[PDB]
């Protein structure tokens, strides 16, 4: 039942479980593949781009900060450069509080995904963001954002990544 | 023209991925038939109730956009088919070629 | 506008690439093509072939490599890159192999 | 010449010092610049012998073609030939960059089962000889840049800075003579 | 290397050094910008902060645009610009700028006998605006189906760079310190639709 993995090191198998269970109907059934991991090709932004630039499918985002909460957004699409907001309502964001909760689109506005040389960010609604990372995946920030309506992500509202990988369905 | 050929396309791959599971399934084409589902429900069902999935393809977009979406998620289910057909098919082939040296003559066996 | 392609072959690969769609007629009236029909003198398969290698409006040079080695000495004299000559296959005589002009550049690599 | 002529001095030291150094730098960007001409000359190498081998197929099949449709017709050369006009595939020169040279490539543009199937099989070779002439215009121009380039490289180290070391021996020869007349 | 200079400049806290090549190209003042120094750019610090706010930014972009072009020019000598990024077209003509049209200045002529302070800080102002708008699209628009270049710029902005390489004819005598700081705040409002409607 637990799906397939080539590999793993944030997720433990009570995590994989309570994900598999909300995957959407595009990527159950599929194997997933380790796109970028910091712990595997070092630590950066431009790293994670040039890793996810061949991809044609979603892709799963977990993070741990340094008070050890794991979080993430799963994605229609992969994270890339773009001059404006992309992806579609299927992408949802997610944190293990210690209990697993996940906020499915609003459906208030579109602003799913945005990636800029110097940052990655999720949702919108004036100045918010579900989720922001900087250019060297050091410091990140959460909020709530009305594309998610989420809750804090992190344990803080400004958090420190101790590290994250980029899963796809392939 | 362009939704035209579109239609005759996707209606192909959902004729395909039911045929394939009518091979798979094997127990009766009836049964088969009528134990498809869209949703969780009846397609008679499915139908009657549509309401347009906002999630999946954008309204907002150009009716170009949104084609495009849909002929790409389509292109991707008749890919995967074709790969995991051929994939389960390969087994089927040998294990019976196996069998087909239990059976035969004294001289094949 | 852009260039063409030129052809310098027997009859049966002149009438392909011909049903492919390659090359004209100019205004002059000047063709695209050479057929070396069986009886063809040497010189005409070298006269056209320097009509071709110093005309502006031709690109690439199609030659059968047995019609080519009827001139390798203007053929492998031919040290630009201004219009490629490639030294094609045949019908019965046999296929491209060693003894290509543009290949040799590459002489103790390849 | 065995040195550059310029009078010894603390200031002809700083000058010429300040040559070694540029020329010294000037041999290691071209060195790397050779290599990154050589690497692009050994890779289409590979690409020119392995389309070669594309050919022993597509012309036969062609040719195939061709015997299989004139004994279908009975004919084609005689008039076809003839029947020649203003015609649908043309080549559009277009540009690539390597380390800074810039190499010509083409670029192809276009304008009874039995002859449809002939027009397939010629189609599809010349779709191999518009890109075999993109590599052989490319190889023949990436050649003649190595070798102006690997000449540099090499008249920088026996030529330029041998003359320069020369001089700089010579200025330090001579502040010790006026040291000592001093 | 001469005993006169070696002494002086084991005293002195300033030092304007000329090139020789500025001078022989006719370029005046002939002042080297990578060999003078001033040991009182820490002492001025608190004047800049109190009187201009915005200046030193400024100075030490010009200083980082002024040796990086002196690191580019030495290498596009021997391969010849084909492989040069676009940040680094950009980093060379805006150098060139700031060379012809602000380090350079005519003493003999009415409009830059003298350059105010505030002359001196608008046009500076202007030119590293530039520089960091110009950057950004190009910076912005690579990854992308459309992609921004120092031609597109210069094709679409041409009457702006005709602007700022004329703002040094300004004469302070005719014109009040409000007329020379609106038109300069125009250019930048002029620079900004520009570049927002590339």
């Amino acid at each position: 039942l637990p799906i397939l993995q080539s590999h793993s090191a944030l997720l433990e198998n009570m995590h994989i479980e309570q994900l598999a269970r909300r995957l959407p109907a595009r990527v159950q059934g599929y194997p997933w593949r380790l796109a970028y991991s910091t712990l595997e090709h070092g630590t950066s932004l431009k790293t994670l781009y040039r890793k996810s630039a061949s991809l044609d499918s979603p892709v799963l985002l977990v993070i741990k900060d340094m008070d050890n909460q794991i979080f993430g957004a799963y994605a229609t699409h992969p994270f890339r450069f773009s001059d404006h907001y992309y992806g579609t309502g299927e992408t949802f964001l997610y944190t293990f509080s210690p209990n697993f909760k996940v906020f499915k689109w609003s459906g208030e506005n579109s602003y799913f995904i945005n990636g800029d040389i110097s940052s990655l960010e999720l949702g919108g609604g004036g100045g918010r963001f579900g989720l922001w990372l900087d250019a060297d995946l050091y410091h990140g920030r959460s909020n709530s954002c009305s594309t998610f309506n989420n809750d804090i992500l992190s344990k803080k509202e400004d958090f420190i990544v101790q590290d994250l990988e980029v899963w796809t369905f392939e | 023209d362009e939704l035209a050929k579109l239609d005759a396309f996707v209606e192909g791959v959902v004729k395909k991925v039911a045929q394939y599971m009518a091979d798979v399934l094997e127990d009766s084409k009836d049964k088969v038939q009528e134990n498809l589902l869209a949703s969780g429900v009846d397609l008679v069902t499915y139908i009657t109730r549509f309401q347009w999935d906002m999630a999946k393809y954008p309204i907002k977009q150009s009716l170009k956009n949104i084609s495009e979406i849909i002929a790409k998620g389509v292109t991707q289910i008749d890919n995967d088919l074709k790969s995991r057909a051929s994939a389960y098919n390969n087994l089927k082939g040998n294990l019976q070629n196996l069998e087909r040296k239990n059976a035969g003559s004294l001289l094949t066996r | 506008r852009g260039k063409l392609i030129a052809v310098i072959g027997d009859e049966d690969t002149v009438t392909g690439f011909l049903l492919g769609g390659i090359g004209e007629l100019n205004k002059n009236r000047h063709p695209n093509f050479l057929v070396v029909e069986k009886d063809t003198t040497i010189n005409e398969i070298e006269d056209t072939f320097r009509q071709f290698l110093n005309r502006d409006d031709i690109g690439i040079i199609l030659i059968n490599q047995y019609i080519a080695e009827m001139v390798r000495h203007a053929l492998d004299a031919h040290q630009r890159s201004i219009p490629a000559v490639l030294e094609i296959p045949s019908k019965e005589h046999p296929y491209d192999a060693a003894k290509d002009s543009i290949l040799r550049r590459a002489k103790g690599m390849f | 010449k065995d040195r550059i002529e310029i009078f010894p001095s603390r200031m002809a030291q700083t000058i010429m010092k300040a040559r070694l150094k540029g020329a010294q730098t000037g041999r290691n960007l071209l060195k790397k610049k050779s290599d990154a001409l050589t690497l692009r000359f050994r890779q289409i190498l590979k690409k020119i012998i392995e389309t070669k081998m594309l050919m022993g197929e597509v012309m036969r099949e062609a040719a195939f073609s061709l015997a299989e449709a004139k004994f279908t017709a009975g004919d084609f050369s005689t008039t076809v030939i003839q029947n020649v006009n203003k015609a649908q595939v043309k080549i559009r020169a277009k540009k690539d960059n390597v380390a800074g040279v810039t190499l010509p490539v083409f670029e192809h543009y276009h304008e009874g089962e039995q002859l449809a199937k002939l027009k397939r099989n010629y189609a599809k070779a010349v779709e191999l000889l518009v890109e075999l002439a993109s590599l052989q215009t490319s190889f023949v121009t990436l050649d003649e840049a190595i070798k102006i380039t690997n000449r540099r490289v090499n008249a920088i180290e026996h030529v330029i800075i041998p003359r320069i070391e020369r001089t700089l021996a010579y200025i330090i020869t001579e502040l010790d003579e006026r040291e000592r007349e001093e | 290397s001469d005993p006169v200079t070696s002494a002086t400049l084991g005293i002195v806290q300033v030092f304007w050094g000329l090139d020789k090549k500025l001078a022989q190209r006719k370029h005046f003042p002939s002042v080297n910008w990578l060999i003078s120094y001033s040991k009182y750019m820490r002492a001025l610090d608190e004047y800049y902060d109190k009187h201009f706010t915005e200046f030193v930014p400024l100075r030490t972009k010009a200083k980082e645009i002024l040796q990086e072009e002196e690191d580019l020019a030495e290498i596009v000598q021997l391969v010849g610009k084909a492989s040069l990024a676009e940040t680094d077209k950009i980093t060379l003509e805006v150098a060139k700028l700031i060379k012809d049209d602000f380090l350079q200045q005519n003493g003999y002529t009415p409009y830059d006998r003298f350059c105010p302070f505030y002359k001196t800080v608008g046009m500076l102002s202007n030119m590293i605006s530039f520089y960091d708008m110009a950057r950004r699209a190009v910076e912005t628009t690579a990854q992308s189906d459309n992609k921004i270049t120092w031609s597109i710029i210069r094709e679409h902005m041409g009457e702006i760079l005709y602007k700022l390489s004329s703002m040094k004819f300004k004469d302070p005598v005719k014109d009040g310190e409000a007329k020379i700081k609106a038109d300069y705040a125009q250019l930048l409002e002029d620079m900004q639709n520009a570049f927002r409607s590339l």
